[PDB]
């Protein structure tokens, strides 16, 4: 008898805008910890393979948040 | 730097303002003025100014290398007084700075520990009333990160040598912790004790490949932790025990006790590391702490059986075993200089076996005496031994 | 860090912009502590104000991963490897640093302090013990506090488990999980292990991190 | 360790190789000693622990240097 609570949290209805409110922010911290060499090259590598189709737009927020988590987990203070 | 050998030069030096003129040269310097270090940036006022601080540290070195031998003459003649000394002194101009920091300027720092314990130099009180050991601490911290080869290796190596000769004063060891006005690699004004800088130099976190600077650093520790046996001066050594232990000291010395990368003077760093432990293991807290670490689980013996550099085997590895056997003796059940069962599990065996109270009755021997005398033919005391005691077996 | 709400309505009932690791108070759960860098803040839940921020600049160890916790009697705090009596905002006893990362944890007996591989005392402050298999592992106890769990935080992370005893610290088991362990939580009722493991090789570009539930005590 | 060295017969003692060749020679040595070095200790014991009316009887069996 556990009642999972009602999801009245912060919703994200403009998903085409909330991404744009945060995809800059995903770029606004990776440049503060990493050189822009990998940032444009991985962004080009997905754009040659996912393009302007939202399947690289969320997917870069996948890969950037997957690295910025583990790069703040392995034990580098910035990188 | 050369003319401090002649004692008539030094006598006139203190007759004038001397270090009031000399220390003021360092306290003028703009590489050291943190409030004004971001004003002038051209290479003329930097390459010469990081050279001006270099030579004046060597001038302070050759100053106190001389007065260490001046006051040692005023101790080996004032305290001995024909007990191991000859009173002949017509005051000649003689070169007696002893000229060897590797052996004998090091050795004079040890032999001064039979001193008066209320030592009073004019080269100390003029220094500390100026209170520029804090300056010399700031010289270390600012020169930690230049990374541009302005002979900064030497500039700290001479700066640590000015410290280590000064540390034989008891009142200046107290000011290796109190005055904390420093700055570090954050580009920011911070405050920390002086020992953490010296312990930082000993690690290798700064001044990466440097070797004599580590041995210059460890001498400053040993002057504070391996002092004399003698409520106040014992409290002064215990207060230095409390400061050196508080600032992560015991981590550093164990790291230097297994150093292997500078293979030339790897023996000299370990022996100077282990001599600092034997001094510091007279602190009651540190006795318990080092007793449970993996140094005294194993591998203390393995640092004394490999004999890594065989060229110093009869020279410097044999003296590393000399200081290390004293560390095993102090933190354990006190073997009185017997080489037996050196392992720690086997050491507590030998304490109980030697202090046991073995006893046995007289019967267990007299029956063996009688069974011997009957056996080797000599039997006309055996029936006479029945007169003295009961005999169970014919 | 955000204190959410899970009764039936999901909301940030109090917000923090500062601390990298927040933690409750153990027995009486009305306090939430959290730590940024070397500064640890005590918060209430009712009003969320700063109750007492404790830090001594003369005494900190400056660990890499500082996480201030509470003892189960809710009276002592391990900030920077320094104890803190929360009755009058004072420091008690600095420990000796050895391992550059881990600021320590309380053992559930209320008798000891477990810094990374050095086992200390709370009233005599003597080093009782040193377990070298605790080399840089995050520890999780049972709810009864009878076993210690160990996951390596070494670059790979957690090539196996590490099962310890809570009384004599004898190693029970190192079960080999071939993947990389990233997180570990256990039941209150001692039946499952929540294990975040990463698929593939050690790839920072592609991470397939799944959750695999184990069962306690079954071959 | 037993096979490549001087054959300890299943005794756990001084397992190091430099200490193993010591224990081979010490155990196989031929310890001998004259009878005098014991009988003077026997007599010096019996006089010491009170029981002396065999000591002057021990002079009958052997020479006695010390009264």
């Amino acid at each position: 008898m556990e009642q999972a609570p009602e999801d009245q949290g912060p919703q994200r209805e403009p998903y085409n805008e909330w991404t744009l409110e945060l995809l800059e922010e995903l770029k606004s911290e990776a440049v503060r910890h990493f050189p822009r060499i990998w940032l444009h090259n991985l962004g080009q590598h997905i754009y040659e393979t996912y393009g302007d189709t939202w399947a690289g737009v969320e997917a870069i927020i996948r890969i950037l948040q997957q690295l910025l988590f583990i790069h703040f987990r392995i034990g580098c203070r910035h990188s | 730097s050369i003319c401090f050998s002649f004692r008539a030069v030094l006598e006139l030096f203190d007759r004038y303002d001397g270090l009031r003129r000399l220390v003021n040269l360092i306290s003028t310097l703009e590489i050291l003025n943190l409030e004004d270090q971001g004003a002038l940036l051209s290479d003329d006022e930097i390459f010469a100014s990081r050279q001006t601080g270099k030579h004046t540290c060597m001038a302070l070195r050759k100053y106190f290398e001389a007065h260490l031998a001046i006051k040692l003459e005023q101790v080996k003649q004032s305290l001995q007084r024909t007990e191991g000394g000859i009173l002949v002194h017509p005051q000649p101009p003689y070169k007696a700075c002893s000229y060897t920091h590797e052996q004998i300027v090091e050795m004079m720092e040890f032999l001064i520990e039979y001193g008066p314990a209320q030592l009073y130099w004019e080269p100390a009180e003029v220094f500390l009333k100026l209170s520029c050991v804090q300056l010399l601490l700031q010289l270390i911290s600012i020169a930690c990160n230049w990374k541009t080869y302005y002979a900064r290796n030497d500039t700290v190596r001479f700066a640590l040598d000015v410290l280590a000769i000064l540390t034989v004063v008891p009142k200046i060891q107290l000011q290796l912790a109190e005055s904390v006005d420093v700055l570090d690699e954050a580009g920011s004004t911070v405050s920390t004790v002086g020992i953490s800088i010296i312990l930082g130099v000993a690690e290798g976190e700064f001044f990466i490949h440097d070797a004599e600077i580590q041995k210059s650093a460890l001498q400053i520790i040993i002057n504070c932790v391996c002092g004399p046996d003698n409520k106040s001066s014992e409290h002064t050594l215990a207060k230095m025990w409390n400061v050196v232990q508080s600032n992560n000291g015991i981590k550093v010395l164990l790291s230097l006790l297994s150093i292997k990368m500078p293979i030339t003077d790897a023996d000299q760093i370990r022996a100077l590391a282990c001599k600092a432990l034997v001094g510091l293991s007279r602190s009651s807290t540190v006795r318990q702490i080092i007793s449970k670490l993996p140094l005294f689980s194993s591998c203390q013996i393995q640092q004394l059986m490999k004999e890594p550099v065989l060229q110093d085997k009869r020279s410097d590895h044999v003296k590393f075993c000399k200081y290390a056997a004293e560390l095993i003796e102090r933190v354990s059940g006190k073997p009185l200089l017997i080489g037996t069962d050196v392992s720690l599990a086997r050491l507590q065996k030998a304490d109980v076996v030697a202090q046991s109270r073995i006893s046995f009755p007289e019967k267990e021997l007299l029956l063996l005496i009688r069974n011997h005398l009957i056996s080797k033919g000599l039997g006309e005391t055996a029936t006479v031994l029945t007169k003295e005691a009961d005999l169970p077996m014919t | 860090s955000a204190l959410w709400g899970m009764k039936s309505v999901f909301d940030m009932k109090h917000s923090f912009t500062e601390d990298h690791y927040v933690e409750f108070s153990k027995h009486s759960q009305d306090r939430v502590i959290g730590t940024k860098g070397d500064i640890a803040h005590i918060y209430d839940i009712q009003t969320g104000n700063k109750l007492l921020t404790l830090f001594n600049p003369d005494l900190a160890n400056n660990y890499k991963r500082n996480c201030a916790t509470f003892n189960p009697t809710d009276d002592l705090v391990l900030n920077d490897g320094v104890l803190w009596d929360v009755r009058s905002a004072q420091a008690i006893h600095k420990f000796d640093k050895f391992n550059m990362n881990i600021s320590g944890v309380f053992h559930p007996n209320g008798l000891e302090v477990i810094i990374n591989t050095e086992i200390w005392d709370l009233r005599t402050f003597h080093l009782l013990h040193t377990v070298p298999a605790l080399d840089q592992c995050r520890v999780v106890f049972n709810h009864t506090g009878t076993v210690m769990y160990g996951a390596m935080l070494q670059s790979p992370f957690g090539s196996s488990f590490r099962t310890f005893n809570a009384t004599d610290y004898k190693p029970i088991a190192t079960i080999d999980v071939k993947r990389n362990i990233f997180d570990l939580c256990t039941d209150t009722k001692d039946c499952y292990l929540a294990v975040i493991e990463n698929q593939g090789s050690m790839d920072a570009l592609n991470m397939d991190t799944v959750c695999r539930l184990y069962e306690v005590g079954r071959q």
